RNA sequence: CACGGUGUGGCCGAUGACUGGGGUGAAGUCGUAACAAGGUAGCCGUAGGGGAACCUGCGGCUGGAUC
RNA sequence: CAGAAUAAGCACCGGCUAACUCUGUGCCAGCAGCCGCGGUAAUACAGAGGGUGCGAGCGUUAAUCGGAUUUACUGGGCGUAAAGCGUGCGUAGGCGGCUUAUUAAGUCGGAUGUGAAAUCCCCGAGCUUAACUUGGGAAUUGCAUUCGAUACUGGUGAGCUAGAGUAUGGGAGAGGAUGGUAGAAUUCCAGGUGUAGCGGUGAAAUGCGUAGAGAUCUGGAGGAAUACCGAUGGCGAAGGCAGCCAUCUGGCCUAAUACUGACGCUGAGGUACGAAAGCAUGGGGAGCAAACAGGAUUAGAUACCCUGGUAGUCCAUGCCGUAAACGAUGUCUACUAGCCGUUGGGGCCUUUGAGGCUUUAGUGGCGCAGCUAACGCGAUAAGUAGACCGCCUGGGGAGUACGGUC
RNA sequence: UAGUUGGUGGGGUAAAGGCCUACCAAGGCGACGAUCUGUAGCGGGUCUGAGAGGAUGAUCCGCCACACUGGGACUGAGACACGGCCCAGACUCCUACGGGAGGCAGCAGUGGGGAAUAUUGGACAAUGGGGGGAACCCUGAUCCAGCCAUGCCGCGUGUGUGA
């Protein structure tokens, strides 16, 4: 069955842009939208939508692409449910060397590596970006 | 491999198996020579080598090449054997130190002499 | 209660007339089972038979050539 | 104070690996960490000359870690190289949909106490230098208490329907169990016609036949299996399931509403089923046929071929638990170009009846991207990811011995 | 697993406590491995490794345990006491056969084992320890010396010229 939405929601985007698609829809949660609004910020992706026709709502993320190539070339789940990942403010691990972002679940909201390093705390390592 | 798998069941390590047990771990041993004959190589070689069948101080019977062109041994002599493989001989895995004991150095030798126990000749 | 004794059992090691299979060496003897459709396609499970590789029955596979 | 006066060896030179020739010997003597040298021009054996590396040391043996991503947490694999249990169900356990309030166990941050000295590291100091000694730091990645944060995970309360399941209509099927029944054919028996062969092989022979065979026609007995349909078709968890009819019975597909509200996935132990052969008790026995007998072939034939033929193959009730039990590919979930078939349904469109578009669950052929050592796989993945389980660690010895369970 | 798990009365200890005892109850531990069995002194540290890990526990420091093999207690603030006592066991020694004696895993040393590891040395001058008011006495702790290329570091075995 399915046990990891967020592993979804990258594998999603992942087979999306390797299939040169525009758009790529998705089922909505809170985590799901605010990794979304963290990629959009860093950016990665164009824009994010979420449409709530009834008790269901469903995630709009817009790719973007770049001299022929996909913008994100890696995305990678590094917290699974079989084996989750904490870090402290001074093991938060660097995505090959700053280029990328490692996003980072914390007591203050999800935000980058180096956002988490400025704000001196640590958390819960979702993916890797780059 | 999964995590609950390598939690449950931890990664086994094969112990490895000294190549010279009869040693016990130590670097020489003292032996006396049970029979001192002549063995024959496996191909592709072909010679008559010089071996002898020793009785270790650890308890083991085992077999050693005896190195150079000539030696003095026979049976009930008391020699000193550590490790090495000749690897043409079937079994035979230890060396006999010439000079230690009752073997003698090889004489006419002058080169790499401290091998085969050759003393310096004036 | 220590040490000791008696009876009866369990476990560990050593040793033993005789006996079974295994490995290595060397090519002495009998055959030619497999590799080509290897001259009866091969192999798997099982059962019976035979100096020996092996043979035959029943079911299965293609990791079988040619039509 | 006197005088160069008292003071230099060890290993190696085929490649890995810096350093090459000559004599002696001729698979001998010997060398060897691995690959390998030696059988008359040996840079690999022994000596010599020369050189190379170290140097009061130089080599060998033993031992630990490394190189070894060769147990892979960092950091590996299982189609064919070793590796997916024969297949299901399910216990403990692991993991688990969306919204919201709360808690602060996991998680994160601060403070305090502690984490002996020596040791490691840094800056100095004293030894004629260095080893060594020593001052001060840094470090001791940890533990405990206490105060905070609330994104994620967990707990609790409430709510929801995209997962899972229930009721009602309709459909396809060799799905399973029991009983009955039909037609073709083989064998045997009796009879009619009728007379010298029949059968078998590469060729023969064993065998059958003048008390009459084989052939042909009529009538009886019995057992086993279901031609054509038949299909890259169908059904079943797998093993497997084919004439027709009735009875009992499981699953699946399909439409729209209504209902419950995470009730789920996987699964160590455990348990159920599980081809063929085999075993036990009682029946049955046409055909076929291990064992066996005879005839051939052959140097021999124990076999392949031929004539016979017992167990067995069949039924009832139980056991056994193994197969190249194979897609050599564990189960569940989501996503990622297209083209052409076929099976069971739903919808729509033409226009009178047969076609054309779609959609869904199976079953096939190609093939973009991606993957792979290659072969190849490619929406029925061996692609991209997640959850759980099983398994592998050079070839033999060996799925073997001892012990144990059945 | 049957003082076994808990409770009550009593005993006992410097002190909590099944530590002991008499009753009452049926409890307690175990797949997060009880019971049984093999091996092993533990740590600060040491070696290796980029790290994570792996191996190791000489010399220095802390803790524990043991003192020919087992069982006890006495004295004392403190021991169930290496060079104290009692009992049992094995072994060794003297004897005039009456009777006695002993425990190097302290330092040195002997025999044996092994591939292999040293002197039957000096002084209490220094730092400590015991006794004493002190003088001072004792101290194989210690400080030194002897032996060994075992390791690390340093130096020499000559320098210039000379075809
Ligand atoms: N989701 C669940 C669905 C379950 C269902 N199973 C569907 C499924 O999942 N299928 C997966 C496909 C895997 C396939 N089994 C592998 C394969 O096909 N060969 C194995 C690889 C061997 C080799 N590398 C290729 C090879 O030699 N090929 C030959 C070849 O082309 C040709 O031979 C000759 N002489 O020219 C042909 C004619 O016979 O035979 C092929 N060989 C075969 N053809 C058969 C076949 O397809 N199957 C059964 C078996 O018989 C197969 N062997
Ligand atoms: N009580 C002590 C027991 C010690 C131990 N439990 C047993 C033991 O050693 N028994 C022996 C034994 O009886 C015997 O010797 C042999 N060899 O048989 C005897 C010869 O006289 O000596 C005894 N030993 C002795 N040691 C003692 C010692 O030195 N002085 C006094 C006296 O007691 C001596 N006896």
């Amino acid at each position: 069955s399915m046990q990891d939405t967020v592993a979804d929601m990258l594998t999603r985007v992942r087979n999306a842009q390797m299939a040169k698609k525009q758009t790529v829809s998705m089922p909505s949660s809170k985590l799901k939208v605010a990794i979304a609004n963290v990629l959009q910020q860093e950016g990665y992706i164009s824009n994010v939508e979420v449409a709530q026709e009834e008790t269901k709502s469903t995630l709009t993320i817009t790719l973007k692409y770049f001299e022929g190539k996909p913008v994100i070339e890696m995305v990678k789940r590094v917290s699974r449910p079989g084996l989750r990942q904490y870090r402290g403010k001074d093991k938060l691990p660097s995505v090959k060397q700053g280029l990328g972002i490692a996003i980072v679940s914390t007591s203050k909201g999800i935000m980058t590596d180096r956002a988490a390093r400025a704000a001196g705390i640590g958390g819960e390592v979702i993916a890797f970006v780059s | 491999a999964t995590t609950n798998q390598l939690i449950r069941k931890g990664r086994t390590t094969l112990v490895e198996k000294s190549k010279v047990p009869a040693l016990k771990a130590c670097p020489q041993r003292r032996g006396v020579c049970t029979r001192v004959y002549t063995t024959t190589p496996k191909k592709p070689n072909s010679a008559m080598r010089k071996v002898c069948r020793v009785r270790l101080t650890s308890g083991f019977e085992v077999s050693s090449y005896i190195g150079g062109e000539g030696h003095n041994l026979q049976e009930h002599s008391v020699v000193l054997i550590r490790g090495g493989r000749v690897k043409d001989l079937p079994g035979v895995r230890y060396h006999t130190v010439r000079g230690s004991l009752d073997c003698a150095g090889v004489k006419d030798r002058n080169q790499s002499r401290s091998k085969y126990g050759a003393k310096r000749p004036k």
